Order: C-alpha cells, then sequence, then structure tokens
DNA sequence: GCAGTGAACTAGCTCCGAAAACCTATAACCGGTTGATTTCGAAGCGTTTTTTGAGTTTTTCCC
C-alpha cells in the first residue's frame, strides 16, 4: 500500500525518536508549509540528489467542461513541476 | 534557490529547535520519502501534491542538435501531481513567466 | 516563632571547550535543442481519505 504523510510522521518519529514527536510533526509541515510558500512566491526549490522541484507556465485559453462541454474562459496562471534528482532517479529506478 | 539550510533555518527561527538536529531531521524526512519511491511505495499527501511512479511505454527520442533519432526505452519514474490546494496557493505571482 | 543550617547569589576574570559562523570546489542541477509517444488537465459534483484538530488516557520517563 502506499505511504502517507500521517504515516511518514510515525515513521520519522520511529527512527529519530530522541526529537521530540510533536517537534518532528511540527518541524515537517512546517517545512512543508515553506516549501510551498516559496512556490507561491514564485521561487526555486532547488537540492542535490533529491532533484529539483519548481514552477511552470500556463496561458489563457478556451477550455471547456468534460461534463457539460460549455465553454469556459481561462486566465494565464502558474503550476508547480518536479524533475527528480539522478540519485532518487536511480533509486527509484529498478 | 529554497535550500533545506533555509529550511534548517527557517525551522530554528520559527520551532525554535537547534539547527544542528533541525537540519538532520529535515534531511531524514528527505531521505525516507526517498526510501518510499525506492521501495515503490507510492507516497500520497494532502494539503500538497503527491508521489507517484509512472511506468513509460516506448517513446521516440532524439538527438535534438542533429535531428538523430534514439529509442526512449520503457522505464519507472517517479511523478508528482500537485495538489488543488497547493494549486490555488501558487496560481498567481510577480508578473513573469517562469 | 525561634536557632540553625545550607542553598542561591555576588564580579570579573582568564582560561578553556564547544557550537557557530565562514570559505572552497564542484557534482548535481539549469538552459538550450526535436518531436512522436504518453501523460496531464478545462468544471464540478459525489465519494473516500487524509490530516489536521481535539481531547485525553495511558504510558513512559526522570527524579
Amino acid at each position: 500500500g502506499p505511504m502517507t504523510k500521517s504515516e511518514l510522521i510515525e515513521r520519522i518519529v520511529t527512527h529519530q525518536g530522541q526529537l521530540s514527536a510533536k517537534d518532528v510533526e511540527l518541524a515537517i509541515k512546517t517545512m512543508l508549509e515553506q516549501m510551498s510558500q516559496a512556490l507561491a512566491t514564485g521561487d526555486r526549490i532547488e537540492i542535490r540528489g533529491f532533484g529539483s522541484f519548481s514552477l511552470h507556465y500556463r496561458a489563457p485559453r478556451v477550455g471547456r467542461n468534460p461534463k457539460t462541454g460549455e465553454s469556459v474562459r481561462l486566465d494565464g496562471k502558474f503550476v508547480p513541476h518536479f524533475k527528480p534528482g539522478k540519485e532518487l532517479r536511480d533509486r527509484v529506478n529498478e | 534557490a529554497l535550500t533545506k539550510a533555509e529550511i534548517a533555518e527557517r525551522l530554528y527561527e520559527e520551532l525554535g529547535l537547534n539547527k544542528r538536529e533541525a537540519k538532520e531531521l529535515v534531511e531524514l524526512f528527505f531521505e525516507e520519502i526517498r526510501q518510499a519511491l525506492e521501495h515503490n511505495e507510492q507516497v500520497k499527501l494532502s494539503g500538497f501534491g503527491n508521489f507517484d511512479l509512472r511506468d513509460k511505454r516506448q517513446r521516440p527520442g532524439r538527438n535534438p542538435k542533429t535531428g538523430e533519432e534514439i529509442p526512449i526505452t520503457a522505464r519507472r519514474v517517479v511523478t508528482f501531481r500537485p495538489g488543488q490546494k497547493l494549486k490555488a496557493r501558487v496560481e498567481a505571482y510577480a508578473g513573469t513567466k517562469s
């Protein structure tokens, strides 16, 4: 089955129990907040080994509903993007 | 860029946890995420986009600067799907393309 | 309430030990290319789950 954030909390807490469990979740949800905020402010998120996690742009377009098929105008906007770093790349490549 | 050194700094500043152990905390969270995907254990996140692994099929490739064609072998690679909460947070900012 | 003791406290110090702060190279990441294949997504309602919050009961730790 899949791992979740709720399961990360406990597994980190087992492999780093010497830190307070709640200092751990505190840390971990603040650091997710930090990276998401960095994206929301239009910034890189670059690291080594892991990879880099970044932003991309979409131009305005006339899309419209898969259900109803009714014209919908859309303005230009940004979206997150992620490229895996060659260390993680090869770790996940069986 | 945002750097996990800057996360260690932010964690010291905002939580008060010493940067020495804060750096190990972030790097362990960053290592166990890798352990999950390395095991093909799909990592699943809310309030945030999440981590899938996609089994890409054979595709045509190229040398873009010569026009030569090279096949792209089928492979399993990690693909991260941003969530709507993250997209809504990220949709608009500044005034330049990225 | 008293006689009594022991704990908290004083200044400034060199001196000493440690975590803090700073410098470096460079491997991983950044940018540019082509283009047929697959992947992703425009709305939004219903379903399912998380994960946050919410309280606390219990357990564990430290003294």
